[PDB]
């Protein structure tokens, strides 16, 4: 059969799966924006912009 | 004139009474006359608290506050002497009634501070 690293060629001649994945893909990440954001929140510390701003 | 079933439920159990526009006059005061606060009402309309100094150790504001105890606040029914001192100074030396109330308020990033806000022994 394919091989592991061909795996995602079955969608080459099947446009509504490309497009499946492609959503999926798309919710991956954009789950992933969602996700960092509230971890970042629920450790950030808002109390000193001077000393200890966000890239400190 | 308001019953408690016109009051109950509506937050006005909670305001202090006002007087309209038009008062403007003057009370006079006997010196020879002993006096009563019958009834001081205190309304809180804001509350801040003061940011602990970050360590630059300049002046820490005092900043706003969200109530989180609802219409809860008011000291209410406080009465005591009204005295006539002899330079002609009146002091109100506190006696009794509805002179604390706890009250939680939650500063920016949900940090909740409770409070016993008292006139107690004013
Ligand atoms: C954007 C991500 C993505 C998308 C949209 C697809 C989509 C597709 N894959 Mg591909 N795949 C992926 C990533 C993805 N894959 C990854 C990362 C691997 C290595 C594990 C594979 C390996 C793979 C194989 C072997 C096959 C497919 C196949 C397929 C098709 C059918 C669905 C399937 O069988 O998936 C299977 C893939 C998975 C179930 C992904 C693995 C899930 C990982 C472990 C993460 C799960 C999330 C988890 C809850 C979080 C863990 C947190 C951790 C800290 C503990 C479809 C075109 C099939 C195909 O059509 O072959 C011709 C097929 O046989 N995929
Ligand atoms: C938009 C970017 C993109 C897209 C849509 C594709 C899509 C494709 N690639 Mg190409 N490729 C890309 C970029 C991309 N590639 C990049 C950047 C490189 C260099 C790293 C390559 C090097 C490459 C090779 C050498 C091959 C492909 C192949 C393929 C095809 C099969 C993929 C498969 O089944 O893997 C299945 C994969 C797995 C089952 C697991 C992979 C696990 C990886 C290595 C580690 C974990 C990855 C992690 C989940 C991803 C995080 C996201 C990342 C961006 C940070 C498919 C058409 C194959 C092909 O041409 O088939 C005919 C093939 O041989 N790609
Ligand atoms: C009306 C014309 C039109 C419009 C507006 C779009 C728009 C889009 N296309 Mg293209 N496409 C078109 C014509 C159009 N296409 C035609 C005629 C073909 C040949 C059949 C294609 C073939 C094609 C492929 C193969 C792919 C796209 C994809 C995409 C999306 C990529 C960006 C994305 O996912 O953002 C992120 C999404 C959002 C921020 C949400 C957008 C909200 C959507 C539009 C509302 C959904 C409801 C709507 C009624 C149903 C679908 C609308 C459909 C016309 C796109 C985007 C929604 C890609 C895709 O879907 O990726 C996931 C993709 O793989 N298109
Ligand atoms: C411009 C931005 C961008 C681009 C071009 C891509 C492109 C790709 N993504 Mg997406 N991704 C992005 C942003 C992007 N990503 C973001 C911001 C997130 C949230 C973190 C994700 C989360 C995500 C997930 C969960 C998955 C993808 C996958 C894929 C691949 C799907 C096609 C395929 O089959 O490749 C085949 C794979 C390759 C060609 C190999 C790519 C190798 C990358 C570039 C580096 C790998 C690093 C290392 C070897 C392994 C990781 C370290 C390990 C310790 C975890 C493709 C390479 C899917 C995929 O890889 O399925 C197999 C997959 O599962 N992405
Ligand atoms: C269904 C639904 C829902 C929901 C949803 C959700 C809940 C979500 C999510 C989501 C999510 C929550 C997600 C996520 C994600 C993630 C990700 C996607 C990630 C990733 C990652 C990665 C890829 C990594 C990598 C790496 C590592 C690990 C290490 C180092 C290096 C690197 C970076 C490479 C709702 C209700 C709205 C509605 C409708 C339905
Ligand atoms: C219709 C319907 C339904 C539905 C459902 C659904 C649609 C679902 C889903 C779902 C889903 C779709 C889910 C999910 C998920 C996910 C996940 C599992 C994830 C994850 C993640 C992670 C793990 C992350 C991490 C991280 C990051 C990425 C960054 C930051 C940091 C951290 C670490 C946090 C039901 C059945 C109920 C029934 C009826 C109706």
């Amino acid at each position: 059969g394919l091989p592991w690293y061909r795996v995602h060629t079955v969608l080459i001649n099947d446009p509504g799966r490309l497009i499946a994945a492609h959503l999926m893909h798309t919710a991956l990440v954009a789950g992933w924006a969602g996700s960092m954001a509230l971890y970042e929140l629920a450790t950030f510390d808002p109390s000193d912009p001077v000393l200890n701003p966000m890239w400190r | 004139t308001l019953t408690y079933d016109d009051i109950v439920g509506t937050g006005l159990a909670n305001k202090c009474p006002t007087l309209d526009d038009t008062a403007r006059g003057a009370y006079p005061i006997d010196s020879s006359q002993t006096y009563r606060i019958a009834r001081l009402c205190l309304q809180p309309t804001t509350f801040l608290v003061k940011e602990e100094p970050k360590n630059k150790r300049q002046e820490a504001e005092f900043v706003p506050t969200k109530l989180v105890t609802r219409e809860t606040t008011s000291l209410d029914q406080i009465q005591g002497e009204l005295k006539v001192n002899s330079d002609g100074s009146l002091t109100f030396v506190e006696e009794d009634g509805i002179d604390f109330q706890p009250v939680t308020v939650q500063m920016a990033g949900g940090e909740r501070i409770p409070l016993l806000f008292t006139v107690k022994n004013l």
